[PDB]
């Protein structure tokens, strides 16, 4: 019984290290969603100012 | 809500009286090694007693820094 | 073996600007008259840096990171005349004074990246013009893999 | 009458004109006694138009005369550019002497009228297993074409040359937007030497002409289109790359001062998009099928040009670096590739679920193949066992030997029916040809060449 | 002849002067009946130009006369200058009375030629465990102390000068350049009960100065110290923050009448940095050893201003704000920071390796570090539990207490050698101290000081 | 004397007038033929003044008479503008006849000075378990309720009128600015309905508005509520949304010939508000109570209208989509909410401790997220668990059910008094509901309410 | 029973942002007559679109994402 | 024991601007004459803002955050 048990333990871990590989997958999702987003917000917003800057000089 | 480890003085201990001269010495730099280690033991199994020796003080000087608006020493 | 151009951090933004040129005018020397040069250009981001300077003086309009509309015009523009001639290109400059020989001027330009960033401006656009990209990086840097 | 240069700026030029002599807006504009041609952007008012240089503006002057042609940009057209290398304004770039044209048009237009499109939506056969089963043409359709480097893109785009013109009596155009001049001619002899270049049209912007010229390349080579169209014919037309037109409409944006949009992009970007895009449709006469390339900036789909490039596709063909691995030609990924023909209401019932067949086989074999990598093959029942193995008889059954690519496969090519095409993979999903071994599928026209050569 | 002052914005100041009798560009200008000058930046056409002002203009009004002094802002340099406070126009700021002055020489100077330059490469011990191990400096080259707020640029330079300044047999340079009053009137008072100023010339320009001020302190302070080297001296060259320089020209930038650049620097960023630069270098002549400290805008080293300011220097130490944040100083970072001299012909493979060593081990840890933040230290392998308390015993020992720093620390300052710190650095890499606890190598100074914190 | 319009462009008339006769600042002109309505804005010199309209432009000309009235804009006030609706010009749009007022006051006053400030602490209870724990609002004072589209505003504000109407007898003001006209007449046919009309005064200036009117119509609804204040009464005043105001302002910015400032905002975004926020406060002769409703632009809490709009107000309740989406309800986020009123002083230290206890327990779970999301509730520490088991309750517990919302669920609205509120909170930190599963506490009214839900 | 209003991906960008109003002044015919009537906007992103590129053209001031101050008012 | 001075938010962007140098110079006297004083900044972020608002609508050429590019000598 307890040999076994051993036996079970690691299966219950393989599959529980699959799911907390996957979770990370959907979390660098979402970030990298984030992170394009704050990318072209930044180039939108330095443009903004050159051309705000520009038309006052 | 002093954030000890991004907190700093440039005067030191110029700006101070001899009697909390020198029992505050080092106490700033304690508290920013505190928070790095509080962190980093978090899911530790065992640890020696250098390192439960320094979490149990930094969690004493942690509480000890809390006061109450209105209410100086 | 080696003709060395150099264009310094103190001189005109125009020298700066135009050095590349000249580097290329005389490797090209060697490519007509059928034999083969390498060339290196050890930072087209300063060349590009230079040129935006000159641009902006000159009040010409900005666009993306503040470089002129023709910023990709100014890397094209010299990196397609690194290239291999056939034996009738060399045959019809030289008059017929080399025979049978295919001339080259091969070009390893240098760019640098800002933390890793390949998709800022010129960086970008030197990528899509270049025949392949040798990428280098920190990480393996540290970790004691020099080259 | 003629005008004068009075200010130049770059590739940017100003010229005054009499004021009852101002040229049109894209008005093509001569400079006497040099070959530059100048576009026509703007007016700016007291006779002074502002233009964009169709070539190098090194050692031109203020007060040079500059002369009116009296209409847009006008390029060569017909069965003489067949064969043919030409630039922006239809000049012939290779030195194979004057281009034999009998009939010029100008490179603007407006797209065909509402009641000028076809109509019924009709599939263009192309002869090849994936493309036609997985992911479909429609004619007058635009397809975005997808992947890396060394993974068969020049070889596709060859064998669709060649079935075009030899099964279906079309012809092709080739526009080369933002060219590289080494691949440029490489690809002129990889042409000629697989014999398609007498079936193909080509029109090359090359990456070191002005911005004008990389941004109206594209409207040279649909203007050719556009006349074989006229002929009664299908015709394809290939875009080397739609992102390099994006580009060059922000270049000249910029020289000519516009204030820029979201991510730096000109203001016009949905518009200029639209004003090519629109040409290419399927009309009561013969229809334009376009095969672009597209580049995303960054790995980012949400930026805006991918975004407004993804509003005009039809179909999606997505190149994968691991099937030219195993093997197998084309190397196109069945489920990755996209297209908004398959749909049981445009190809029918038959057709679409066979098509969904074959899909849901190889994402199931996707999955368990992890599972014999981890696990190992004996954690598999027989009925995932035996998935696995019609699993590997389409993924072979997807390949084929083209005749362009004699030199490289050795077999001589194979043109597939659509028939032919949903019979075969049908049967295999079927398992009326369990029996016969893996190795029987590859490589084959259709369903029966797999039967005979399973006796070998 | 005379000019007029016709407008002020700011502190930019235009003058109109006869058209027989404008200035030259940088050439000074005194106003008549205020103790201001002006320097000339642009000549704007119709004998009007754009100035700066060197003082403050709450005294100015338009119409006021202007004399040219035909020459550039000139400065007293020599023997004359040494133990002296000066103004950027070259004027005593102490109590000390007018300077005994022989010679003055312009700010403006073109660099050395290329046949002039120096190959110099004698190595320098500081004193400093971090900076002697990744970061040797040599006799004539060029230092950078980049960094943040508040990470220790000061403290590090203030421990430099004492270690080096104070032993040199040669003459001294600092220019204080957009500094806190505080810190000049400390520094000052420190040379001075040190017995040291005598060797010293200071020049200053506060962050309470007009922008022509902090625009030209650091030219002011490079003229003195290029009269010694001219005289075939060896100089120490220390600046406490070359981005004040830059940042003043950004102020000042728009007002010229100058498009902004990327992050609004002015477009002219990188020339104006060079051509103060290339100055600051040892030659044929003499020799200069410059340290700089170099602030970097919110931690980013991407920056415009610092990503433009590492092509001139030979050694960049890199402050990092994660490591002061820990408690640790002087906080210099192993992995970003980089010499020149770090070369086996330079320093020897037993050095070399031991620099390469502590930097592999560092490198290591940096990526399981955010492993043991999610699973733990219990689940790594029994190399990564060894290595993981070796990498947190090294970022320990890299830790040093200073003489300046004493205030702050409370604890005595420790001086150790090269020799030392390669022995300690060896030890722990080799495991010679696996048994010591953690703490044990936090503030200590050499190896042995370690072995005894441990026992208490 | 009547002036001439000499420029049109939007909302932005330019007219010209004699230079003896030039009409003041604010001042209200007519156009002869259309009667439209213009405010003075700014004086351009040579007898020149731009106006905004008041109405639509549409078929305006250029050349047409304009007559100055002498005058600001006027409004009705005091008791006759009760029970009935009006426009920003203080015109009857209800239909019931014209306005009986006795006089009427100009849009445009000071705010009252610093010796006519009244301090006041007197607590408020809404009768809401969120609002009165974490941010309690007290008499006299200004409440702020922030949030992006979709998520309450409205029907929070409308609980909030109905709940506070219960215990107020004075008069109320409601002043609807850029938002729905459904939502305007829904609440006049509620009140009209009710019988409560005739305690409310009404000002709406709709979406469908030009941007004039959206840009004064807060200034007409103030200034009713500023009679009844000086009148010695205690007042509510409701604004429907007070970034409309702002947002107006922008619109309008670009045509009054101003340079933008960051993200196109206009350069006065701050001293607009300044002017509007100083006049709605309470004053040594009455008082005025508001609740206020703040749009947040993308959801962005950092851009700078919700940013500069935080300074003005008391309380502060920030409404969160994160929270709206797992169906919590009113959605108030108890970490970003605040209240000057949450002091011991004030509240009583039992009441302090419990919103101080809620915020740890909010505070440490909210830590837990990202290690909870990768290996889940088990690896947390046993003080951690019961923790997160007391959090998950706390969450849920906050979630009440709206009267107003009643015709989105059927579910029965529910009043909580302070002292029921208090209680739960205090029982669910100290452990006295452990045993009660987590969804027992989701839409229930009181603690003990969750006791039975608990037993089915 | 339906009346269909069309503005092309190659329209000019004046006729893409004026589109919806026509279609809506043709709806509220039958509205204020005391009739009933159903309006879809296939696209008011692609309208938005349309008003960006005209006050870009104009040189107008840009807000969020570039888009005009008034996009709210549109 | 304290001096209090005040520039509320609908007060000119003038007074916002110069009440820190207002105050100052209150506090500088007891500084110059031997004695010691302490003084409190409310906000300069909103000095800062003041500054920003009176810079663009004299024209003055606009930096990072549209603020002024002698915003640091302020
Ligand atoms: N149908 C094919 N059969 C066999 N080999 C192929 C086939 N298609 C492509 N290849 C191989 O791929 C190589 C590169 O193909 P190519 O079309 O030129 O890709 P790319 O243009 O991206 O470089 C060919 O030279 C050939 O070796
Ligand atoms: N070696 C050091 N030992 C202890 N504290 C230090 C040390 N170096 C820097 N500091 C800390 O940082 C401050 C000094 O930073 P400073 O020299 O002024 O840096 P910077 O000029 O770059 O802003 C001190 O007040 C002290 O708290
Ligand atoms: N308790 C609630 N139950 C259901 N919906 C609610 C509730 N509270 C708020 N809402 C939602 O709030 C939205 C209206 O608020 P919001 O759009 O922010 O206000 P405004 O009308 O000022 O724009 C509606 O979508 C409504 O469903
Ligand atoms: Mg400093």
């Amino acid at each position: 019984a307890v040999v076994e048990n051993n036996a079970c333990e690691q299966a219950a871990r393989m599959i529980a290290m699959k799911n907390a590989t996957d979770n990370a997958g959907e979390l660098i999702s979402d970030l990298q969603l984030i992170y394009n987003k704050a990318r072209q917000a930044a180039i939108t917003q330095e443009i903004s100012e050159i051309v705000g800057g520009a038309a006052a000089v | 809500a002093v954030n000890a480890g991004i907190s700093v003085s440039r005067v030191g201990g110029a700006a101070q009286t001899k009697i909390i001269k020198k029992l505050s010495g080092g106490i700033r730099t304690a508290l920013a090694q505190y928070r790095e280690l509080a962190a980093f033991a978090q899911f530790a199994s065992d640890l020696d007693e250098a390192t439960r020796k320094q979490l149990e003080h930094g969690q004493r000087v942690t509480e000890l820094m809390k006061q109450k608006q209105y209410a100086p020493m | 073996n080696t003709i060395v151009v150099a264009a310094s951090a103190s001189e005109s933004a125009a020298l700066q600007y135009l050095a590349p040129y000249s580097g290329c005018t005389m490797g090209e020397y060697f490519r007509d008259r059928g034999e083969d040069a390498l060339i290196v250009y050890d930072d087209l981001s300063k060349q590009a840096v230079a040129y935006r300077q000159i641009s902006l003086l000159l009040r010409r309009p900005p666009g993306r990171e503040a470089y002129p509309g023709d910023v990709f015009y100014l890397h094209s523009r010299l990196l397609e005349r690194a290239s291999r001639v056939s034996e009738e290109y060399v045959e019809k400059f030289t008059n017929g004074a080399v025979t049978g020989k295919t001339g080259s001027l091969t070009a390893l330009p240098i760019i640098e990246t800002q933390a890793g960033d390949v998709s800022a401006f010129v960086p970008t656009n030197v990528i899509s013009i270049t025949d392949g990209q040798i990428f280098l990086e920190s990480a393996m840097f540290n970790s004691g893999i020099r080259p | 009458s003629s005008g004068r240069i009075v200010q130049i700026i770059g590739a940017v030029i100003d010229v005054e004109f009499p004021r009852d002599a101002v040229p049109s807006i894209y008005e093509a504009l001569k400079v006497q006694g040099v070959e530059t041609t100048l576009e026509v952007q703007q007016q700016l008012g007291d006779g002074v138009v502002r233009s964009i240089a169709m070539g190098s503006t090194e050692g031109l002057k203020r007060g040079l005369n500059v002369d009116s042609t009296g209409a847009a940009i006008s390029v060569p057209v017909g069965k003489a550019t067949l064969g043919r290398i030409m630039d922006v304004l239809g000049n012939p770039i290779d030195e194979a002497g004057p281009i034999g044209e009998e009939e010029r048009w100008g490179i603007h237009r407006e797209a065909p009228s509402y009641a000028d499109q076809a109509g019924g939506n009709e599939l263009l056969e192309t002869g090849i297993k994936v493309i036609d089963l997985v992911c479909p043409f429609a004619k007058g359709g635009k397809v975005g074409l997808f992947g890396g480097a060394g993974v068969g893109k020049t070889v596709n785009m060859m064998e669709l040359i060649r079935n075009i013109a030899i099964e279906h009596s079309g012809y092709s155009v080739f526009a080369g937007v933002g060219e590289r001049t080494r691949e440029g001619n490489d690809f002129y002899h990889e042409m000629k030497d697989s014999n398609v270049l007498d079936k193909v049209a080509l029109v090359y912007g090359q990456m070191n002409e002005p911005p004008g010229n990389r941004l109206r390349v594209a409207l040279t080579g649909l203007t050719m289109a556009e006349k074989f169209r006229d002929e009664g014919r299908d015709v394809l037309l290939f875009i080397d790359n739609i992102y390099r037109y994006t580009l060059a409409g922000t270049e000249v944006s910029a020289l000519l001062g516009r204030m820029p949009s979201a991510v730096g992009y000109q203001p016009t970007l949905a518009e200029e998009m639209g004003v090519l895009q629109e040409r290419i449709t399927s009309t009561k006469k013969g229809s334009i099928t376009s095969i672009q390339a597209v580049y995303v900036p960054a790995d980012d789909l949400t930026d805006p040009s991918p975004a407004t490039t993804f509003a005009h596709l039809d179909a999606t063909v997505v190149l994968s670096r691991d099937i030219a691995s195993l093997g197998i030609y084309p190397a196109v990924d069945p489920l990755d590739s996209t297209s908004r023909q398959l749909d049981p209401l445009v190809i029918g019932q038959d057709h679409y679920d066979t098509a969904r067949g074959v899909q849901y086989v190889l994402q199931r074999y996707k999955e368990l193949k992890d599972i014999i990598a981890i696990l190992g093959m004996d954690e598999l029942s027989e009925a995932d066992k035996l998935l696995v193995a019609r699993a590997r008889k389409i993924q072979r059954f997807l390949s084929q030997p083209f005749f362009v690519a004699e030199v490289f496969t050795g077999s001589p090519g194979k043109y597939v029916s659509l028939k032919d095409t949903i019979a075969g993979f049908k049967g295999i999903l079927n398992g009326d040809y369990d029996h016969l071994p893996e190795q029987a599928f590859y490589m084959v026209g259709g369903i029966e060449e797999a039967v005979e050569k399973a006796k070998k």
